[PDB]
């Protein structure tokens, strides 16, 4: 059951899949990028210790230790009230483990031997060395007494050097914490080999165990029991004089770099149609948490992908760095804490911008009270705020004057007006779109440049994509995603000297891609994509293409046919020329033929038909696309030619040129690249859904009873809908 | 460096170089740093200009070296100039020490030492890489240049390298043969240079014996050039592929579109300066053959400019371009065995501070001798120049170094300078010990110091604010603890003497001398100690 997967100290709730719901705008919790939930899957990853060797004092001590420590646990169980007996079943209050070497079970014998080995072996595999204080510490063997009557009749006197004489360092405590969790990790791999898995309630028949959880998440009594036992063994270790020096706590901060998807910061701003040309305005930002946050005033040209304050378009302020941000970083102000409220006041007449933190107005390093001395009005300024990883904040534009926390004490007598002082409607929120979209390659784009080569009588029309920025300093070596705007539409119902009649009747379309010499073909991928493709990764391969196989059956259950779904269908050029002399003599030529009526994706390379092929559903958009990683200034080229008895791609794209064998490249067709920089518009209204568990009898209830509706402008060629 | 210049000419060139270098880029001038660290330690009359030039550079871009990231637009130190600057600072400091006291040179070099010390972070880990057989023999003292190559013929080339040589010799014949087929040289049995006809447009497997010597020579010595520096090569499998699938047919395969990584471009650059070295060496042999006529190309490789370098560097990396086109891969020959970051010895603070303690302990031995020397007739001791080197450089150098690195010696990984700048607790301990022994050095010799007593007083005074006395009481060596207690007892006896003099007469030649000694040294230092104890509640 699904309730069996909930984490122990966590409560199961039915919540919104998305972050933002219907609530009050000034209480709208703005969430930045989250942290990856990698720790949800519990994979025990302990340190390997077999590779190292252990010193001769360890060899001749691992037996005497093991003796003392196995007696050390028989001591604990006798204290708990244990009774020894010949039979094995501990449920019968009898078990043969209390007795000594020759007369305890030999498998437990060797188990104790090897666990002592791996303990003092991991003591060296954990980064700490150990060395005997002096030979006297081992030569002297004193024995403090434990009551023989309360101990069992076994002749050996149990108690060694007792619990006390050694001393505790926090280094030792942190050492034994991780040694105990490593012991649990070894136990966990043992249960994984047995096939055990985690479950809320322990089930031996179902291999369910609630104690198969990380060390910080275990149960306190058991973790502390094995803890006291383990470093009571460490008590014994320090008793025998083996002196250890702790490795220093190695400074290593992850700085919350790892985040949900690739987004590290999310920028929030008001609608561009609210910029203030002149006047004096007030605006507050509330910090629920303390983090790498930036609040200020942005120009309408602000790019969501760029960090706030790095350009002239942004005028922000950073908390922890105490950093005012505009075309660089210079010190200003103080760091905030959780619950701090920062009030931003802008004057558009004398070009002065100030901030107030918790009602007191900040000072920079200089004597100037204001942050940014002077600027140009330009096209206006709008409130803006960036949120870092695992950071939450609240934007209050002053829709209600009383909601502003510090406006009365500061900002009111000076006369700064709330940003929403005279607005009846709530201000629309615009934020960074997490999911990348495909847009036309801008001419000003420094990295990607596209040249349209007109097709001659002997040359097919060609679209060359070259990197002008390549060959220089600060360039980014990452895979780019390219595609053509016009799609190919498959037939709605699948049917079940070029010959001019065959060309007129056929529906097979063709385009070519030239892999320029010097460009690594393994970096380049050629094929078709659908509109659903919205995946951007630093490292792309054919194993990460999203696919699903819908198998439909009959009444008795036999799958009469199975259908495959995929947003991406490409091959790899590096594996495309296996023989060689497909690149060095002349650029690799990969051809893609698409059959609209049949639905087969076949790839032709240098006159040899590649074994890979794809079966596509009826009525599916297909966009020519090439995924390439830069290795040369000249990367690849879109040829629009046609092979023998195959209809050119322009006929498939444009319905007016349906019966035109001559290849065409109309101005509408152009190359688009995957780009993060875009804006998403928060709706002013959301569906109101209340969620509650009625009872244990009924379960969690969700209900929506009020309809909401929005107009959706559908772009035909892109197969995409906007608002 | 030239000697024909007048003093006015030598001043004008000084201002020109300083003005260019000031606004000039550090990535530019790191090239000049190599020949600077070889000439400045000599400490001749011509080093005056380099001293101030280096001072101004290291103060201009102090953040670039100090800040772990540096400026975003400017960048951060790549640690090879850091190693060079460490060698430079230590060489200047040592040789300056052995040199006799000249007031002008000393007051000109103290700011340089302070600037370089401030630029270098005290926690700097020197790279275990040292350089071999460098270019100082290339800019040797005799003739100001020597084109020494490495002994290539010592190296032997393996069988897979033979097989390389076969492939790349076929390819070189291809390049040679298209080049003159396009130029106008055409196939023909007759051999005429004027007629633009040669039989040499014919397949490599059949062509004459001539090319193998003059094709292998470039190749085989370019390969022994790998092996002298030892860079391991590998092969990809496409190379075995060409051989499996298998007068000449002219086919034009393109060359330049292939692009190369940064490390391999530097690789081609250094093997190219090897080519420049052999080239310039044989031009020099034919120059002593001619007797004279110093040709303009004899400037070193680093001095050599872009246009004269370009036709050379291109043919330099064409061989490696074909190397990883045809299916070969070259990697770095050497790997460092171990680099120790938690090591205490590699920290610049370590070597600097214990070398300073060695100097101050020597100075304490010298003041032990002066306990009877000042009682003796004259000061003229083997250490007059040595204690001068203290009194002008070392303690003022400590002043400048601490006013550059206030927070580093205060940050015990304990919140300030979050990016970096932690000074170890034991280094702090030995800092307190050097405080103690400097105090013992300065006690009761103020009259014996030649008006530099007030200088050392305020040096120890600001050092008394750069002190931290928490580390000493959490963790300390018994001797350092005993030194601190001895300084407490010196302060205790001084305070008792002051209460006594206040006990007979408080209103204000032995007594006059000791009261002047008090008012000059004691009062500032008691005030520093007391304010430190009060502000840190010690
Ligand atoms: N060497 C040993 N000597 C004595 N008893 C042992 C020894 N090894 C295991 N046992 C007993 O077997 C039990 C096995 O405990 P373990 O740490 O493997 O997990 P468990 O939670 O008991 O098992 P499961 O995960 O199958 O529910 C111990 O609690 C102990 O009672």
């Amino acid at each position: 059951p699904c309730y069996e997967a909930v984490l122990p100290k966590e409560k199961l709730k039915v919540e919104h899949s998305r972050e933002y719901k219907q609530e009050r705008t000034y209480t709208r919790d703005l969430l930045g990028p989250t942290v990856s939930l990698t720790q949800a899957a519990f994979t025990p990853i302990p340190v390997d210790t077999s590779q190292i060797v252990l010193p001769p004092h360890l060899e001749r001590i691992r037996e005497k230790l093991a003796e003392n420590i196995h007696e050390l646990w028989v001591m604990n169980k006798i204290e708990l009230g244990w009774q020894y007996g010949p039979v094995r079943d501990d449920n019968k209050r009898q078990h043969p483990c209390l007795v000594e070497f020759s007369k305890l079970p030999e498998q437990e014998r060797n188990y104790n031997l090897q666990m002592s080995l791996e303990t003092l072996k991991t003591l060296l595999a954990l980064g700490c060395h150990v060395g005997i204080s002096d030979e006297h510490a081992e030569d002297k063997v004193k024995k403090m007494k434990l009551p023989k009557n309360y101990q069992l009749t076994s002749g050996y006197k149990p108690a060694p050097m007792d619990l006390s004489f050694i001393k505790l360092t926090p280094s030792q405590e942190a050492m034994v914490d991780k040694l105990a969790e490593n012991a649990h990790n070894v136990w966990a791999r043992d249960r994984i080999r047995q096939g055990w898995t985690y479950g809320i309630q322990q089930d031996v028949k179902n291999r369910r165990n609630p104690r198969l959880v990380p060390y910080t998440l275990l149960d306190d009594r058991t973790k502390k029991s094995n803890k006291d036992s383990l470093r009571e063994a460490v008590r014994t270790l320090l008793g025998y004089g083996y002196n250890l020096e702790a490795p220093d706590q190695d400074h290593a901060a992850r700085a919350e770099v790892c985040s949900g998807t690739g987004e590290r910061f999310r920028i929030f701003r008001a609608e561009k149609t609210y910029a203030v040309k002149a006047g004096r305005w007030y605006f507050e930002f509330e910090t629920v948490t303390a983090g790498d946050m930036r609040v200020g005033w942005s120009r309408p040209g602000c790019q969501p992908d760029q960090e706030l304050g790095s350009d002239e378009r942004a005028f922000a302020f950073d908390g922890f760095k105490a950093q005012r941000w505009h075309q660089g970083n210079e010190h200003y102000g103080r760091s905030w804490q959780a619950g701090d409220v920062v009030g931003c006041m802008v004057d558009m007449n004398e070009h002065t911008m100030m901030f107030t933190l918790n009602g007191e107005i900040l000072l920079d390093d200089s004597g100037s009270e204001l942050a940014f001395k002077d600027f140009d009005v330009g096209d206006g300024f709008i409130p803006v705020c960036s949120l870092g990883v695992a950071q939450v904040g609240r934007m209050n534009f002053g829709k209600d004057v009383s909601t502003l926390k510090y406006f009365t004490i500061c900002g009111l007598q000076e006369g700064y007006e709330p940003f929403a002082v005279n607005t009846n409607r709530d201000i629309t929120m615009w934020l960074s779109k997490r999911l990348p979209q495909f847009l036309q390659v801008p001419s000003n784009h420094e990295h990607i440049e596209v040249t349209r080569i007109d097709g001659t009588i002997d040359s097919s029309p060609c679209l060359k994509v070259t990197q002008k920025s390549f060959g220089s300093q600060n360039s980014n070596t990452d895979i780019m995603f390219y595609r053509l705007s016009m799609p190919i539409e498959c037939a709605e119902v699948f049917s079940k000297r070029d010959d001019y009649d065959f060309l007129m009747q056929t529906s097979t379309y063709y385009y070519s891609v030239r892999i320029f010499p010097g460009q690594e073909p393994a970096n380049v991928w050629v094929g078709w994509i659908t509109s659903d493709f919205h995946q951007y990764d630093t490292g792309f391969d054919l194993d990460r293409v999203r696919t699903v196989t819908v198998t439909l059956g009959d009444e008795k259950g036999k799958v009469h046919e199975s259908i495959k779904r995929s947003n991406c269908y490409m091959v790899c050029a590096g594996e495309s020329m296996s023989p060689g002399q497909g690149r060095n003599n002349n650029g690799l030529e990969i051809g893609c033929v698409v059959d609209a009526a049949s639905g087969l994706l076949t790839f032709i390379a240098n006159g040899k038909e590649l074994s890979t092929y794809y079966q596509v559903e009826p009525s599916t958009k297909l966009f020519p696309a090439v995924f390439a990683q830069a290795t040369s200034p000249n990367v690849f080229q879109f040829e629009l030619g046609r092979i023998k008895n195959v209809m050119p791609l322009s006929a498939g794209l444009f319905k007016s040129e349906h019966k035109n064998p001559v290849p065409q490249c109309p101005p509408r067709l152009h190359v688009q690249f995957l780009s993060h920089v875009l804006w998403s518009r928060m709706p002013n209204q959301f569906l109101k859904v209340d969620v509650s568990r009625i009872s244990e009898r009924q379960g969690w209830l969700v209900q929506c009873l009020d309809p909401l509706q929005f107009m959706s402008l559908h772009i035909p060629e892109e197969n995409r809908s906007v608002d | 460096k030239g000697c024909s210049l007048t003093k006015a000419q030598r001043d004008s060139i000084e201002v020109c170089l300083l003005s260019i270098c000031g606004q000039l880029r550090p990535s530019m001038m790191q090239h000049l740093l190599r020949r600077l660290v070889f000439d400045v330690p000599l400490l001749n009359e011509h080093a005056k200009m380099p001293l101030k030039l280096l001072t101004n550079h290291y103060e201009r871009c102090w953040k670039y070296y100090c800040l772990p990231g540096g400026w975003g637009n400017f960048g951060a130190a790549s640690e090879e100039e850091l190693h060079l600057s460490r060698k430079l600072f230590w060489g200047i400091f040592d040789a300056l020490s052995q040199k006799k006291y000249e007031q002008e040179l000393f007051k000109l070099a103290l700011p340089c030492l302070s600037a370089v010390a401030g630029a270098l972070p005290p926690d700097y880990m020197e790279s275990n890489y040292v350089s071999m057989m460098e270019k100082q023999s290339s800019m040797d003292s005799e003739g100001n240049f020597n084109p020494q190559p490495v002994d290539t013929s010592n190296i032997t080339i393996p069988e897979k390298l033979e097989y390389f040589i076969n492939k790349y010799a076929e390819h070189s014949h291809d390049k040679w043969s298209m080049d003159k087929l396009a130029n106008g040289w055409i196939y023909g049995e007759i051999y005429s240079d004027s007629s633009k006809v040669q039989p040499l447009m014919k397949p490599y497997k059949l062509l004459s014996e001539k090319e193998k010597e003059i094709y292998r020579w470039p190749i085989k010595e370019s390969l022994k050039t790998m092996l002298a520096w030892g860079w391991r090569i590998e092969r990809t499998r496409e190379g075995d592929s060409m051989a499996l699938y298998n007068g000449y047919s002219p086919r034009a395969i393109d060359m330049s579109n292939v692009t190369l990584s940064r490390d391999l471009h530097a690789m081609a650059e250094m093997m190219a300066e090897n080519y420049h070295n052999i080239w310039a060496k044989k031009k020099k042999m034919e120059l002593e053959s001619k007797g004279g006529g110093n040709h303009p190309l004899l400037v070193p490789y680093d001095t050599l400019t872009a246009k004269e370098k370009a036709k050379d560097r291109e043919k330099a990396q064409d061989i490696l371009k074909f190397l990883q086109i045809n299916g070969y891969a070259v990697s770095r020959g050497f790997k460092d065995l171990e680099l120790d970051t938690p090591s205490i010895e590699k920290r610049f603070a370590y070597s600097f501070l214990q070398q300073l303690i060695r100097y101050v302990d020597e100075a304490h031995q010298y003041i032990l001798e002066f306990d009877g020397g000042s009682r003796g007739k004259g000061e003229h001791f083997p250490y007059e120049q040595e204690i001068k080197f203290f009194a002008k450089v070392v303690l003022p150098l400590i002043d400048q170094y601490f006013k550059n690195h206030r927070l580093y010696f205060l940050s015990a990984a304990s919140r300030p300078l979050c990016s970096g700048g932690h000074a170890s607790n034991k280094e702090k301990e030995m800092v307190t010990s050097l405080f103690c022994k400097l105090g013992v050095l300065v006690r009761h010799r103020i009259s014996l110091f030649g008006n530099d007593a007030t200088s050392i007083v305020n040096c120890l005074h600001i050092l008394g604010q750069t002190l931290d006395a928490r580390t000493v009481m959490k963790t300390g060596l018994e001797s350092v603890k005993s030194a601190l207690r001895a300084f407490l007892d010196n302060a205790a006896e001084d305070l008792e003497k002051t209460m006594e003099n206040l006990k007979q007469g408080q209103f204000t030649k032995g007594v006059t001398q000791i009261i002047n000694y008090t008012t000059v040294a004691l009062l500032p230092m008691l005030s520093s100690l007391f304010e430190h104890i009060g502000q840190h509640q010690f």
